[PDB]
Formats: structure tokens, C-alpha cells, sequence
RNA sequence: UCUCUUACUUUUAACCAGUGAAAUUGACCUGCCCGUGAAGAGGCGGGCAUAACACAGCAAGACGAGAAGACCCUAUGGAGCUUUAAUUUAUUAAUGCAAACACCUGCAUUAAAAAUUUCGGUUGGGGCG
RNA sequence: ACUGAACUCCUCACACCCAAUUGGACCAAUCUAUCACCCUAUAGAAGAACUAAUGUUAGUAUAAGUAACAUGAAAACAUUCU
RNA sequence: GCUAAACCUAGCCCCAAACCCCACCUUACUACCAGACAACCUUAGCCAAACCAUUUACAUAAAGUAUAGGCGAUAGAAAUUGAUGGCGCAAUAGAUAUAGUACCGCAAGGGAAAGAUGAAAAACCAAGCAUAAUAUAGCAAGGACUAACCCCUAUACCUUCUGCAUAAUGAAUUAACUAGAAAUAACUUUGCAAGGAGAGCCAAAGCUAAGACCCCCGAAACCAGACGAGCUACCUAAGAACAGCUAAAAGAGCACACCCGUCUAUGUAGCAAAAUAGUGGGAAGAUUUAUAGGUAGAGGCGACAAACCUACCGAGCCUGGUGAUAGCUGGUUGUCCAAGAUAGAAUCUUAGUUCAACUUUAAAUUUGCCCACAGAACCCUCUAAAUCCCCUU
């Protein structure tokens, strides 16, 4: 037989039914979601359509991007969307040779950087692209806020960027104890990417993650039906009383 | 090289039964 | 299966007019599933095949084969049903008229072999018939003699015609 | 060689056979020099009430009216136990009408149950 | 036939389950040479050239063929007497006995397709007698049908219904060629 | 070839055809002669003449091209300017 | 099916291969006689013995101005946008015998047509067609339904 | 012996059920209804062959277009198997070439 | 051992009783000689012989059963192995240059290790020539 | 002189003797549509026809009642003896 | 008259619609003690390219077009367009299924068979044989005949082949099952007609629709992922055995148990898928052996024998790709009629294929064959049967 739905469908229709329908609008919304990240490993074509020097004629022209592998211990540090190309190659650049199976790896370094907003100094296995990201942004709090997940790539740097926006969100105390006007500097110099504590709460959770903080939100031990029939009872003899 | 065809045992089945 | 053999013992015949001779009765018996080989069953029953009750008893009881004390307790079976139900005068009145052994229902087992190979043994099983016809033995057909035998050839002398002609 | 049939002390080594059980809920524990110590408590103790002079006897005479199957309920149960009081004490902490906040401290905790039967 | 979709469908010896593994091997048993117990030569094995998935038989012959087979079909009854043009279908009551009264006295075949203008608008009267009878079918004219016609000995046609058919098959002569779907609009065409 | 593309299940051209010989929508089949373009140092006058020019084929091979190439490269035609216009019908053919 | 052999096996070389002699369709140089045939330029033709038959015939009213649309609708003339038809030529033959004063655009037209058109008092125009406009020309209907 | 020995019980059918009754009807709705509806929306079967018609890998193909995505897991993995061996076969052996 | 074999016992064996396979098998109403022939006849031609059947031995034939010959050739069929066969260095080890301020990464070069694939045809069988 | 073919004549009738391949006329059975109603007709379909694949499954043969197999002796069937 | 024969429904196939008490991860199905250990990483190969090495597919229309491609096998878009059951099976069929059971394998895994009474059971036909053994002689029949045989004639069938009774292949036999799938273009028949078609496409009588042509089984292989060191190779832990005699702390001698397997006989579907009897080597050591664990196939292990790795290891087994591929072998099933044997070329090609030639069918047209003179070279002194050409006939 057939399945009602096609397979593709069935995650989307899983979100839909059950705790994740439960899960807030907006972690959903961000889930669905699918913006394509920014090219790292491929050139983007400039414009949508190009002459084909072949015969001159205007055809359209798509980005396919380069499939990337993140290896796990990526999501322990910040990457600037790079990692390991597993593709193939021919040998002495002709398609006539030899293919060869080929894994470009980023060149890591491990890199100690200051978060204004955390206060706290971390130490991150970093990629030169992170780094001139960081340079473009002027800060690791601003690249980290600014920069997308699709494009940030990393469990960690989600984590952080869920930290930095709890604390704009809180306008916490801790940050910068006894120094009311340097935390308010602080806040204000990163004012605009403020949002709601709710949202910036689930900022950054995996579906699982997400999952897990609904199951604690929404646990509340059975109340002893005895309540339920006490208040029950009494609300009826207070009506029997009045009337 | 030498050749050797492993015997090929029936089903069992097909001897036990009884009316 | 097929047990026809059985019903044979229930057609009933019209009633025989005053001027008819009296007609033979006639028994069928049999014994089913066998433990025996049909094929020496046969010879048992060819053995009997012909003679008088008393005479194929007399046969059997002193032949060695495990068949002979089976067809044995068959043929007593049928005299004393002879007498008993199908209304035969006399236990020696009678005469084997049919004896043959069927094939009867058989087991397949398996014989092993030296070298892990095998063979398919038959639990064989045979059934055994007889029809007693009242009456003396019918008398052996007598060897044609050598008078009736030259009548034989003239007689094929005076059939020839002149073949391929008018 | 025997897949389909159960598992069970009987089959195995020595060690396996020594090992595995029948089921029996343990009694004690053992101590060095496989030294078995019975610890009393975890006996089950048989709670045999006294038959003198009851009148149940296991079957029922026939001559019995039939009544409606009326499952007991949460609902009833209130009703029947504590509805009574808490109108009175309405019309004149729910400890007192004999809500337990909490099982522990108590000889049967109802859930998680630990009791027998 | 074109509606046809036969759902006959047989397992090759590649969808019969099992069947991965050589029998035996090539040489020295002394028995033939197999590569798979579900071949079509085993029993239990795949069906060699069998009905093959849900197969259709959809095809369209021109509309002008179609329309020319109803007139053709229309011609054929009236030549032998057994189209018959009504007034109206109105019957005085709904009883099944009274058509299958007139219809017999009035020599109509053992089965006679009666034609409506439209649906919707058909008759109570007949409506109601035609459904209780099993060779007496009520249709509207938009489902007359050479097979339908063919099956009915005779055909009860009333006069919109003649008109209906008659402009409906004979604009099929002096149409032209479609420039796309009839569906869609055109300057004259409903 | 590809008697039943298995995206489409259509028939498919050999564009190898297509890129070496023209056809001609009266069922003629146009090509150059090999070797037109080698060793011209070596070839007479009248062979270079000769090899540069355009060819009919017989009817075996038109009937191979037409197996090879679909009915798309059948159809007719109306290019601005065909240099091979005229050449698409023929006339004055007696069976 | 033959015997043995591949043939009868149902496994006979692919079309066009000649036992491993370099096949014909191979030996023969690759010269450009379709290169860019899916960038020409098609214009269906348009004799004036074509026009004056369908106005003889009243399919094209030469009352109004005579155009693309009025030729399809009239099923004077079958175009083919998604086959590179960029429109219609108006075509010498049938100049001798034309007679029709009609007002006509097309998007070719020969020098000969043009002088019958305006001997017989009429008027022609070359208007260009670029692929979507023409494919619109042609069937206005499918485009109103669209919704554009 | 692979012949029945008594007659098989009578097949009565019976011709004037209201299927075969009312058979055909609606073939002509387009020509004789504006052609509001083509005749192939009176098909009703599978979805991807709902009007149309083809040889079997076409089928196959067509199948594995519309409605694999739905399909079970092993039912697609044979499709997919058998319009390989479809292609091959269609497109390597045969008679004419 | 043999000249040179003999005697006896047991097993097997043969007969009686019980139980009861296997390869094999186109059908067989299944002879000998000569000749013939797809090149060695029970079956064909010319002769000869010729009631019917059991049982026990024999191994000259049924080109006897057995294994779709492991010999030989062929196949644009395989696979194992060796290389100084073609194509590679994806992988490791080195170096050199970049990158970073030894490790890691990228690019090259050299080795080790291997990986994929092939091993023409005619031919008085194949090989050599 | 005669014997002597499927050559030829004679009486009647004539499509009625080449492998691969090719053209054609029919057609068994099944189902569907209409007929028919002690076995059918006109059409549409197709898992549409088996003396042969060391074919597959089942039955039964042949080899064959053959090769092979088994239980120490007496007896009261207590027991004893070898 | 025995074996038996049949039987109709158990169910199944394709679609539509619709989204779907207790125990048990330790040795699973085991009441009850300090954990810490955690997942992600390109498919490959067969196969096609007639080898192989880059490469080789995984609604409609545009379009098999643009493009890609040892520019070759083949691969191949987009813009744009608009989108209620059964001419099914009916117990060798249909699911493998009465069941993933029985059974087989250490494991992964493989994987069956079959049943039929009646409203109520509280009621004639396959093979094989038997009835009934057989008579000179012979493909077992045919012509016959008064007559079964006797007389005369007759070298089973299929496949393969130049050619088969062939002592070439297959076949014991009955029943059941078991093998021609489709485009292009043509041909026939309709419809309409310079237009046809129910968008797209074709069109210089075309277009639309239909009819009608393309088999089955078989390798050694290759790759991927699982499963295997209860046998065996080696190793790890901790055990056990080694009488007696001679000698003396011995990889010592004789010789039990024990291990092995030299030679012979038997056996060779065996007792045994490697045994028995005798004979023989070692038997305190580099010995033998019970137990548990380890090394896993691009591998392991090896006192190298290409040994051994669950009976078949030049590289295991299972599953999957897989219906692998096979120019090679075999098979390819109703009746009847007709035509039908034929030069060569190229080819990693001579076991094949493409073209030609021949053959077949349909159609158009007019010459086709036979052949009178006349005519077709000297070299070469002579030098043939003939041929070519060719009106008449
Ligand atoms: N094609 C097809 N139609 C089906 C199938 N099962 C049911 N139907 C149709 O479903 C319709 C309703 O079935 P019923 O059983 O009468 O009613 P129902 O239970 O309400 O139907 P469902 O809602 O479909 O379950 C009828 O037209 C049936 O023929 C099926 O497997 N295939
Ligand atoms: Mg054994
Ligand atoms: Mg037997
Ligand atoms: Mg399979
Ligand atoms: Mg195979
Ligand atoms: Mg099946
Ligand atoms: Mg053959
Ligand atoms: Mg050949
Ligand atoms: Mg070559
Ligand atoms: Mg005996
Ligand atoms: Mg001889
Ligand atoms: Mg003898
Ligand atoms: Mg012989
Ligand atoms: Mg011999
Ligand atoms: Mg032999
Ligand atoms: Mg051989
Ligand atoms: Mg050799
Ligand atoms: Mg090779
Ligand atoms: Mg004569
Ligand atoms: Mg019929
Ligand atoms: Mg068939
Ligand atoms: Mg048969
Ligand atoms: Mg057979
Ligand atoms: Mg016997
Ligand atoms: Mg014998
Ligand atoms: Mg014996
Ligand atoms: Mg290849
Ligand atoms: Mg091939
Ligand atoms: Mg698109
Ligand atoms: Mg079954
Ligand atoms: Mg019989
Ligand atoms: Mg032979
Ligand atoms: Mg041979
Ligand atoms: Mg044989
Ligand atoms: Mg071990
Ligand atoms: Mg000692
Ligand atoms: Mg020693
Ligand atoms: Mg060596
Ligand atoms: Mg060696
Ligand atoms: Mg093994
Ligand atoms: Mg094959
Ligand atoms: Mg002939």
C-alpha cells in the first residue's frame, strides 16, 4: 500500500503531534525555518542569470552549494561555517585520470576570547574565518549575536549566543557586580539584539533540548483528587447555602 | 585442485511424516 | 481410497423363479493395510487362488510365510460370514473363486547412507481380497490333447481363403 | 543447541545452575564463607486472621437477591468517608477530614505502594 | 475499454521472497543448474512475463469519431424502428407496472433507455418508476452512449433531448480545429 | 541508444549524429567527407575539391540516423536564412 | 530468433555500432549544421495565395487590421512559440493573383509581398515578436485565464 | 486426472445489475457537456495512472514519480530494482536493435 | 612372496523367514558373422541361428554407471601471485613552501605501501617462428 | 522381351512434403461485453496451449523383493549354562 | 479393484480512501549497591562502453531540447505551462506463511509441507500394479489377413551438425508448473482534411486513433554490510595427565595410558562426507589435554604446507546490489498453407556483429532472362573450355 503522507513529511507532521506541539510558537516557527547559510567553501555566482560564452545566449545560473561535515567536536567550538569537505578529486586536475577520494580539513587553532556581555574569558578551537568573522563583527558578543545559526554552525556557539541573549534580556545584576554604569554600558552597546527572556530562553535548543525543558515546565506531580473533591463539595454547599 | 560437493540433506519433514 | 470391495457383499439379487437354477452365493472379504509387501502377498494368493476353503487352509497353515496366517484368519473370517450372514449350507462348500493383494497405504522413511547420502524406504502395506463361490472347486482346465489340438490346425487349414483376389 | 525452550537453572554449568533462580524472592543475603544470613524481616509474615466464629462461608446460597456491579469510585469513596464530615464542619486543613499531604512517614504509603498484595 | 485498469499483478522471481542463495553449486551433485530456489522454473518460484502493476488501457479516439459513433448509433435505431421521440416523460403515476405495461403494449423492447434533457429537472413520475425497474434506465442526455444504446433495444428520446443531441453532434461538423480545450472560452461556443 | 530514457521513458537522440550530419526534411541526410581537413599538403586539386563537399548518404544510413535521432530532428524547419532552404523538398521525383 | 549467437540470445550491439570498425556515424567529422538551431529564428510562412484564400473565405475579415491574432483565430496560420517560432513572414507566392486591400502586420516580409500589399491599396507592417509577447498574440485567452 | 469430475456450480449473472445497467454512461460527458470534464476524469484508479497509458517501465516510472515518496519501504526498493532491470532489458536486449 | 598351490575355521556367500535401499533407466518383442555407415552395429544390407521362461557365476560388449573432462584449445570469461605492464598516490613516512606563531591545516616533491585494469589476432590443434 | 518411382497417363480431387527466416488462413481453453441455455455465437482481453532445459514439486515404477540389517543355549521362563 | 482421483474456501494480490499482575540490556525474560562509556565521517561494485582505465539513468508540455560526455557509451535540465473496487489468484496459484512455525546452521541466516463428507456425525478417469507371465524375428508399428504372431516394408524422438540409427546431448514415467516484454519508421483500417489533434505536436496530404514485432534457466566472479577462533592456526589466565623397566637432574633408551598417523589389507552411498584391523613414530616434553578468553576476511594465524580460520579457503560464510553478466551450452509449448540455402568487406575479428549478397512481404513501373551479326591488346612464337556485349525468338 501507500502511506497517507510522503516520508519526507513525517518529522513535520511529528512536530505538529504531541509535546513538540506543545513547544512554543516561535522555537517551532525557528525550527521550520530552513535559511540557507552563507557560503564558505563555494564562490556564489553574482547575478542569477550569465552568458554562456559556449553561445552567448543568457542562461540561469544556481548556487549549489558544497556539502559540508561538521565533525562532532566542531559543535565544541566556533568554526565560521567551515569544515570538512569529504568530496573527490582527479588526479593531476584531469578528468581523465584517476579519482581519488579527498578531505579538505580547516586549519584549527585554539584561541582564548572575551565576552563583554558573559564577563568570562573561554577558550575555543577556532578557524582564521571565525576569526576575521569576529573582526567584522568587532567582537566575539557581536559575531555571536549577529551571526545566524545556520551560518554559526555550533552547539556551542548557539549556547553562547543563548547566554548573551538571557543576559540582555534579564539586564542581569551579575553581570559586572558593583559597577551599575559599566553593566548599563554594556547592555546598551548590545541593546539591539535584546528580545523577550521567553524567547531567548529557547534560543539555541535542539529539538530534543527543547523538548526535555518542556517535559520539566509542564511535570506537575497528580493533585491528590481529595482536593478536587473538597473544593468541588464546597463550591456546591456554598451554591445549596446562597439559594 | 581438489573437488569435493558437500552431501545435500532432504528436509526432514517429507521422512517423519505418519499417517 | 476406495473400498468397493466391502460393498460388494450388499447387492441383493431378485428373487430366483422355481425354474432357475439356484444361484452360487458369493462372499467378498478383505483385511486392510497389511504390514506385507504386495508382492509377496501375490504369491499367497495365487497359491490359494482356485482351490477349495479347506484345501487353501490346509495350505496356508503349513506354509512359512508371515502372509499365510493373515490370508489364514481372512478366509476363516469369510467362511464363518459365509455361513452366518449369506446363508452358504456347508463351511466346506466353498471355493476361492478371486485372491489378489492391493497396494495398501505406504510410509516414507529415510535410510542413511556411508557418506552422508541417503535412500527413502517405504513402510509398504498391502490389502488382501477374496470372493468365496459356493460350490465344489471348478475342475482344472484339462491340457487340450493332441486330438484337439490337430483339429485346431485343420480347422486354421480350412479357414484360409485366397487372399487379394475376388 | 536448544533455542526455543526456556531458560531455567536447570540447564548450564555448575556455575549457572548455582546462580540462576526459580523466582523466590530473596530472604537474607550471604557472607563470607558462603555463610547464609536469614534476615527475618524479609520473610513475609503470613497474616492469618482468627475464623472463630465466622460466618462466610465461601460459597453463597443461591436464595441471594442479584444487585447491580457498582465498581467503586474516587467519587464514592468521598462521599461515603468524607463528604459527611466536611458538611458538617461547613454548616459549623483537611488533615482533620483525613487528607494526608504526604505518604511517607506512614507504616503502608499508598504510592509508591510498599505493601504486599 | 478505456476506462479499464486491469490490477492483475504477479511476483517476478526478484519480489518472491527469499531466493538469494545458489541451491547447489554448479558441478558435482549431478543435478541441474540453479541459481535461486524462486526462478520460474521451481515451484513457488517468480512468474516469468505475468500481469505486471495496476496496467490501464486508457486511450481516446478523436471526438469527432465518438460523436459520429452516437449519430451513427441514433441512425441505426431509428432505421430499425427503435427510437421513439416523446412529448415529455411525465407518466400518470409512478407505479413500474404501468411502464412496463405501455412499454409492452406499445411492442418496446425487453430494455428501453429513456433520455432526459438534464438531470435535475427529470420527472417525479419517472424518476420513481424507473428506479424500481432494472431494464428500464432513466439517464440524462448528457449521458447518452453507443455502448448504453446498443445494450437497450429500444431508445426513448423526448424533443429537447433531439434538439440537445442534434446541435450538440452536428457542431462537431463545421468546428474547426481546436486552438486549445473547448473548456476554456471561445467567441461563440457556451 | 536509449530506447526508453529512464527519467522520461521517452526515446533519445544520439547527439552524435546531430553533430556531424544534417537532415534534410525531404528524408535526405547531408555530411562531409572524411578526411576534408587531414594532410590537404599531400591531396590533389580535385581531391580537396571533391572532399570539400557536401554528401547525401544512402538509404541504409538515412534510415540509421533517423532510428538515432528522434522526431524533433524530423521536423520543419522555417530558419530565417537556411543556406539548405531550397534543398528540403524534392521535385521532380518519380518513385 | 535465429540461432545462437547473440541474436537469438537478445544481445546484440547497440544501433549504430558496425562489429568494432569505427561506426559510420562516427568516422565522418563534426560540422556545425545545427549549431545554435534552438537560437534561430522560425517565422511560419505566409503566401499571399494563403491570405487571399482565407479572406475569400471570410476566416480573415480584411475590414479590420490583420494581425497575428486574427490569423490564428481565423487558423490561417499554426505558431509555435516553444518551437522558436518568433511569428509569420509574409511570402511572394500567390503576388500575381492577389487582389485583397487589407491593413496587415507580420514580423518578416519580402519585398515582392510588400509591393502586392500596397499595389492593391493595402498597408503592411514588420512587428516584432520577442518569445512571450508572441506566445500571448497567439493565444490571448490562456493568458487572460492566468491572471497576469 | 487434472479434470474435474462433476460440473462446477452454475455461474448466474446477472446482466441488468445496475453496474452493468448503467455501464458507460457519462463516456461522452465532454462532447455532449461543453466539455466541462474530459471522459479521463471518469477513471477512477491509481493515481499515477489516471488517464494515461504506457509500457511497463513507463509505468514504473511514472509510479515511482507520483507516489514514491508514499510508497513502503520494500515496495520501493523493489519499483526500483525492477525499473533497473527494465532498463536494461529495454534498452540492451531485444530482437531489433 | 614365489616355484605351485592345497586343506581347514570364521565372515561373506546360497536356501528358508522378517524388514527393506542406491546410482541407473527414451522405448525395447534386447542374438552371431561379414559389409556398411557419423569412419569400432543387437536394431542397417547379405547370410546364419532361433519354443518359453527361472536360479547361480563371469566380466568380453552395451563406446557400461559415476561426476556438463581437473589434459588441450577457445571466451575481447575469471581469479591467485610477481613485476622492470599501464594508470594513480587517495593512504602513511619524510622533507620543502605557505598558515600559525613543536602540533594541526593547505599545497607540492620523494619513498613505502598498496589499489584498479590488461595481458592482440592469424595459425593444418596451441606454442615457437 | 519382361520387371521397375511418389516420373508420366488413367477415374475423381487438388493450398495439402526444403533447416534458419518470412507472409497468411484458422484455432483449443479461460475471463469481460452482449447472446446462448445439455456447450454455444459475434467481439474485447490475456499468466492464452509443453513427447524434451542432467528443468521444479508431487506420485509411482526400474535396479529389486535385490544390496544390506538383526536374536548366545535350554528351561518352570523361577533359573541355570557357554 | 487397490493406489488413488477429483472438490471450494482458508486466505492472499493490486488499488482507492484513511495517517499509524510479575520478569526482562547480568548468561534477556534474573526482586534488592558508588556509576562515569557512549551516537554522527562521500557508498561500493556488478553492469554498459561489446576490453578497460574518465564515464554508465536510481501530472502534461517545453524536450529527449539547451547542455554534459575517453564529445562515446550514454547522461540531461530550467525559464515557461498548468494539476470507488477488480476482463486479480483459488491450495505446485495467490503472501514464505496453517508459519517465519517444523526443520537446517555455532551465528548472521535459510526455510517448508498441507485441508476438502454432510442440514445434521446427538445420523466411473494419470502413472503403477491386480484381475490376466511368457512362444522363433528383431524402434515393436504399418500393409494386411479368416486368423494375435507368422508374410512383406520400415535405421526412436529432441538438440547440435557439413553430415547422426548413431557407440554425440537430454529424457524412467504420470500429473501440475515452466519460457517473445517495446519504440522509431513503415503497412492495414477508420475519422477529419490544407488542415489534424480535447493546449503542447505535426503538416508542401497531412494529422488523429486503433491493429500488429523484439524469450527462459545457468557461471566462476566483483563490491557493501553483517556473522563466525564451541573445529582449526597461534596466543592469554589458571588447571590436569604421563604405569612399569634401564639410566640418572637427559627436548635420554625400551614400553602402557595418551597423542600421532609410517606401511599394508578392507572399506569406497563405507561403521565412517576419511573409518576399521594389523603394523608403526613419540610417549618428562618444542609433550598431550579439559575450561574460559583474544586475534576476522583489503583480515587473522602460520616451526611457509599458499597450511588452518565450523565438513567444499589462491581466500570464509550469510544477506544485499542481484533477475549481476555470459559473442558460451541448454530449452523455447495449437492446426494448416505458402515463399525460402547465395558472392564478399570491415572488425582485439574470424564461436560474434554492421554493411553488402541472398531471402521474405507489400507497392509502382517496364522491361527481365534466353540471346544473331558486329565488337572487347599487345606483351607472347603458339596458347583452352568459355565469358562479356547482344537485336530476334
Ligand atoms: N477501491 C476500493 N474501494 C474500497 C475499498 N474498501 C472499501 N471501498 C469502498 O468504500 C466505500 C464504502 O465502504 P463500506 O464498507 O460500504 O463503508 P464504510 O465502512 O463507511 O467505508 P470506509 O469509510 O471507506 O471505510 C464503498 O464504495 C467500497 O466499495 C478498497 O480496498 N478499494
Ligand atoms: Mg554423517
Ligand atoms: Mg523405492
Ligand atoms: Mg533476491
Ligand atoms: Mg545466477
Ligand atoms: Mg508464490
Ligand atoms: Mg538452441
Ligand atoms: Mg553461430
Ligand atoms: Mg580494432
Ligand atoms: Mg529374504
Ligand atoms: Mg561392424
Ligand atoms: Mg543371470
Ligand atoms: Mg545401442
Ligand atoms: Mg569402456
Ligand atoms: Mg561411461
Ligand atoms: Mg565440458
Ligand atoms: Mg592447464
Ligand atoms: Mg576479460
Ligand atoms: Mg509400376
Ligand atoms: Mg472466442
Ligand atoms: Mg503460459
Ligand atoms: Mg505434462
Ligand atoms: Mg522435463
Ligand atoms: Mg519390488
Ligand atoms: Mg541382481
Ligand atoms: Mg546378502
Ligand atoms: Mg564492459
Ligand atoms: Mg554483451
Ligand atoms: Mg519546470
Ligand atoms: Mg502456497
Ligand atoms: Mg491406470
Ligand atoms: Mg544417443
Ligand atoms: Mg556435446
Ligand atoms: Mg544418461
Ligand atoms: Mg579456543
Ligand atoms: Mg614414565
Ligand atoms: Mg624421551
Ligand atoms: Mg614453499
Ligand atoms: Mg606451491
Ligand atoms: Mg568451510
Ligand atoms: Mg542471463
Ligand atoms: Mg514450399
Amino acid at each position: 500500500p501507500l502511506h497517507k503522507y510522503p516520508v519526507w513529511l513525517w518529522k513535520r507532521l511529528q512536530l505538529r503531534e504531541g509535546i513538540c506541539s506543545r513547544l512554543p510558537g516561535h522555537y517551532l516557527r525557528s525550527l521550520e525555518e530552513e535559511r540557507t547559510p552563507t557560503p564558505v567553501h563555494y564562490r556564489p555566482h553574482g547575478a542569477k542569470f550569465k552568458i554562456n560564452p559556449k553561445n552567448g545566449q543568457r542562461e540561469r545560473v544556481e548556487d549549489v552549494p558544497i556539502p559540508i561535515y561538521f565533525p562532532p567536536e566542531s559543535q565544541r567550538g566556533l568554526w565560521g561555517g567551515e569544515g570538512w569537505i569529504l568530496g573527490q578529486i582527479y588526479a593531476n586536475n584531469d578528468k581523465l585520470s584517476k579519482r581519488l577520494k579527498k578531505v579538505w580539513k580547516p586549519q584549527l587553532f585554539e584561541r582564548e576570547f572575551y565576552s563583554e556581555i558573559l564577563d568570562k574569558k573561554f577558550t575555543v578551537t577556532v578557524t582564521m574565518r571565525t576569526l576575521d568573522l569576529i573582526d567584522e563583527a568587532y567582537g566575539l558578543d557581536f559575531y555571536i549575536l549577529k551571526t545566524p545559526k545556520e551560518d554559526l554552525c555550533s552547539k556551542f556557539g548557539m549556547d553562547l549566543k543563548r547566554g548573551m541573549l538571557l543576559r540582555l534580556a534579564r539586564q542581569d545584576p551579575q553581570l559586572h557586580p558593583e559597577d551599575p554604569e559599566r553593566r548599563a554600558a554594556i547592555y546598551d552597546k548590545y541593546k539591539e539584539f535584546a528580545i523577550p527572556e521567553e524567547e531567548a530562553e529557547w534560543v539555541g535548543l535542539t529539538l530534543e533540548e527543547a523538548i526535555e525543558k518542556q517535559r520539566l515546565l509542564e511535570e506537575k506531580d497528580p493533585v491528590p483528587l481529595f482536593k478536587i473533591y473538597v473544593a468541588e463539595l464546597i463550591q456546591q454547599l456554598q451554591q445549596q447555602a446562597l439559594s | 585442485k581438489k573437488r569435493f560437493t558437500p552431501p545435500i540433506y532432504q528436509p526432514k519433514f517429507k521422512t517423519e511424516k505418519e499417517f | 481410497i476406495s473400498r468397493k470391495w466391502e460393498k460388494k457383499n450388499k447387492i441383493v439379487y431378485p428373487p430366483q423363479l422355481p425354474g432357475e437354477p439356484r444361484r452360487p452365493a458369493e462372499i467378498y472379504h478383505c483385511r486392510r493395510q497389511i504390514k506385507y509387501s504386495k508382492d509377496k502377498m501375490w504369491y499367497l494368493a495365487k497359491l490359494i487362488r482356485g482351490m477349495s476353503i479347506d484345501q487353501a487352509l490346509a495350505q496356508l497353515e503349513f506354509n512359512d510365510k508371515k502372509g499365510a496366517k493373515i490370508i489364514k484368519e481372512v478366509l476363516l473370517e469369510a467362511q464363518d460370514m459365509a455361513v452366518r450372514d449369506h446363508n452358504v449350507e456347508f463351511r466346506s462348500n466353498l471355493y476361492i473363486a478371486e485372491s489378489t493383494s492391493g497396494r495398501g497405504q505406504c510410509l516414507k522413511r529415510i535410510r542413511y547412507h556411508g557418506r552422508g547420502r541417503f535412500g527413502i524406504m517405504e513402510k509398504v502395506y498391502c490389502h488382501y481380497f477374496v470372493k468365496l463361490v459356493e460350490g465344489p472347486p471348478p475342475p482344472p482346465e484339462p491340457p487340450k490333447t493332441a486330438v484337439a489340438h490337430a483339429k485346431e490346425y485343420i480347422q486354421q487349414l480350412r479357414s484360409r481363403t485366397i487372399v487379394h483376389t475376388l | 543447541a536448544d533455542r526455543m525452550s526456556k531458560w531455567t537453572s536447570k540447564r548450564g554449568p555448575r556455575s549457572f545452575r548455582g546462580r540462576k533462580g526459580r523466582g523466590a524472592k530473596g530472604i537474607g543475603f550471604l557472607t563470607s564463607g558462603w555463610r547464609f544470613v536469614q534476615i527475618k524481616e524479609m520473610v513475609p509474615e503470613f497474616v492469618v486472621p482468627d475464623l472463630t466464629g465466622f460466618k462466610l462461608k465461601p460459597y453463597v446460597s443461591y436464595l441471594a437477591p442479584e444487585s447491580e456491579e457498582t465498581p467503586l469510585t474516587a467519587a464514592q469513596l468521598f462521599s461515603e468517608a468524607v463528604a459527611p464530615a466536611i458538611e458538617k464542619d461547613f454548616k459549623d486543613n483537611l488533615e482533620k477530614y483525613g487528607f494526608e499531604p504526604t505518604q511517607e512517614g506512614k507504616l503502608f504509603q499508598l504510592y509508591p505502594r510498599n505493601f504486599l498484595r | 475499454n478505456f476506462k479499464r485498469i486491469s490490477y492483475a499483478k504477479t511476483k517476478t522471481r526478484a519480489e518472491v521472497r527469499g531466493g538469494g542463495r545458489k541451491p547447489w553449486p554448479q558441478k558435482g551433485t549431478g543435478r541441474a543448474r540453479h541459481g535461486s530456489i524462486r526462478s520460474p522454473l521451481w515451484r513457488g518460484g517468480g512468474v516469468a512475463h505475468g500481469p505486471r502493476g495496476p496496467t490501464s488501457y486508457y486511450y481516446m479516439l478523436p471526438m469527432k469519431v465518438r460523436a459520429l459513433g452516437l449519430k451513427v448509433a441514433l441512425t441505426v435505431k431509428l432505421a430499425q424502428d427503435d427510437l421513439h421521440i416523446m412529448d415529455s416523460l411525465e407518466l400518470p403515476t409512478g407505479d413500474p407496472q404501468y411502464l412496463t405495461e405501455l412499454a409492452h403494449y406499445r411492442r418496446w423492447g425487453d430494455s428501453v433507455l429513456l433520455v432526459d434533457l438534464t438531470h435535475e429537472e427529470m420527472p417525479q413520475s419517472i424518476v420513481e418508476a424507473t428506479s424500481r425497474l432494472k431494464t428500464f434506465n432513466l439517464i440524462p442526455a448528457v449521458g447518452l452512449n453507443v455502448h448504453s444504446m446498443l445494450k437497450h433495444q429500444t431508445l426513448v428520446l423526448t424533443l429537447p433531448t433531439v434538439a440537445f443531441l442534434e446541435d450538440k453532434l452536428l457542431w462537431q461538423d463545421s468546428r474547426y480545429r481546436p486552438l486549445y480545450p473547448f473548456s476554456l472560452p471561445y467567441s461563440d461556443f457556451p | 541508444l536509449t530506447y526508453f530514457s529512464a527519467r522520461k521513458g521517452k526515446r533519445k537522440t544520439v547527439k552524435a549524429v546531430i553533430d556531424r550530419f544534417l537532415r534534410l526534411h525531404c528524408g535526405l541526410w547531408v555530411r562531409r567527407k572524411a578526411g576534408y581537413k587531414k594532410k590537404l599538403w599531400k591531396k590533389t586539386p580535385a581531391r580537396k575539391k571533391r572532399l570539400r563537399e557536401f554528401v547525401f548518404c544512402n538509404k541504409t544510413q538515412s534510415k540509421l540516423l533517423d532510428k538515432m535521432t528522434t522526431s524533433f530532428w524530423k521536423r520543419r524547419n522555417w530558419y530565417v536564412d537556411d543556406p539548405y532552404q531550397k534543398y528540403h523538398d524534392r521535385t521532380n521525383l518519380k518513385v | 530468433r535465429g540461432h545462437k549467437g547473440e541474436r537469438q540470445r537478445g544481445t546484440r550491439p547497440r544501433l549504430g555500432f558496425e562489429g568494432g570498425q569505427t561506426p559510420f556515424y562516427i568516422r565522418i567529422p563534426k560540422y556545425g549544421f545545427n549549431e545554435g538551431h534552438s537560437f534561430r529564428r522560425q517565422y511560419k510562412p505566409l503566401s499571399l495565395n494563403r491570405l487571399q484564400y482565407l479572406i475569400d473565405l471570410g476566416r480573415v475579415d480584411p475590414s479590420q487590421p490583420i494581425d497575428l491574432t486574427q490569423l490564428v483565430n481565423g487558423r490561417g496560420v499554426t505558431i509555435q512559440p516553444l518551437k522558436r517560432d518568433y511569428g509569420v513572414q509574409l511570402v511572394e507566392e500567390g503576388a500575381d493573383t492577389f487582389t485583397a486591400k487589407v491593413n496587415i502586420e507580420v514580423q518578416l516580409a519580402s519585398e515582392l509581398a510588400i509591393a502586392a500589399i500596397e499595389k492593391n491599396g493595402g498597408v503592411v507592417t514588420t512587428a516584432f515578436y520577442d518569445p512571450r509577447s508572441l506566445d500571448i498574440v497567439c493565444k490571448p485567452v490562456p493568458f487572460f485565464l492566468r491572471g497576469q | 486426472i487434472g479434470i474435474r469430475l462433476t460440473l462446477p456450480p452454475p455461474k448466474v449473472v446477472d446482466r441488468w445489475n445496475e453496474k452493468r445497467a448503467m455501464f458507460g454512461v457519462y463516456d461522452n460527458i465532454g462532447i455532449l457537456g461543453n466539455f466541462e470534464k474530459h471522459p479521463k476524469e471518469l477513471i477512477r484508479g491509481p493515481i499515477w495512472l489516471r488517464g494515461w497509458k504506457g509500457n511497463e517501465l513507463q509505468r514504473c516510472i511514472r509510479k515511482r514519480k507520483m507516489v514514491g515518496s508514499r510508497m513502503f519501504a520494500d515496495d520501493l526498493h523493489n519499483l526500483n530494482k525492477r525499473i533497473r532491470y527494465l532498463y536494461k532489458h529495454f534498452n540492451r536486449h531485444g530482437k531489433f536493435r
